[PDB]
C-alpha cells in the first residue's frame, strides 16, 4: 500500500475528454479509470 | 465574470500574530473563536489545518 500526494491544481478552465502519450523515440503503462 | 473560474483577485492584507488569548481569526478561509497556543504537532508538508 502507497498513498499517493497532491502536486499542482491548475486553474485552467477547458474540457478534456480524450489524452494521448509521448514516447521518447522497454515502454509499458497502465491505464485505469 | 462566469468565465475560467476567478484567477486574477486583489490584495489581501494580514495583521499582527497574537497567542494565549481569546480572539477572533480567520486562517486563510477558516473562520472561528478561540485562544491560539504552539504545539508540537506535525502535519504534512501538503496539510493545511
Ligand atoms: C465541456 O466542453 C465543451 C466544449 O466541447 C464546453 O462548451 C463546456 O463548457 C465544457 N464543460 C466543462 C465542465 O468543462
Amino acid at each position: 500500500f502507497s498513498a499517493l500526494e497532491p502536486l499542482v491544481d491548475l486553474p485552467i478552465g477547458i474540457n478534456i475528454t480524450r489524452f494521448q502519450t509521448l514516447l521518447a523515440l522497454a515502454a509499458a503503462y497502465y491505464v485505469g479509470y | 465574470l462566469l468565465h475560467a473560474p476567478a484567477t486574477v483577485c486583489g490584495p489581501k492584507k494580514s495583521t499582527n500574530l497574537v497567542k494565549n488569548k481569546c480572539v477572533n481569526f480567520n486562517f486563510n478561509g477558516l473562520t472561528g473563536t478561540g485562544v491560539l497556543t504552539e504545539s508540537n504537532k506535525k502535519f504534512l508538508p501538503f496539510q493545511q489545518f
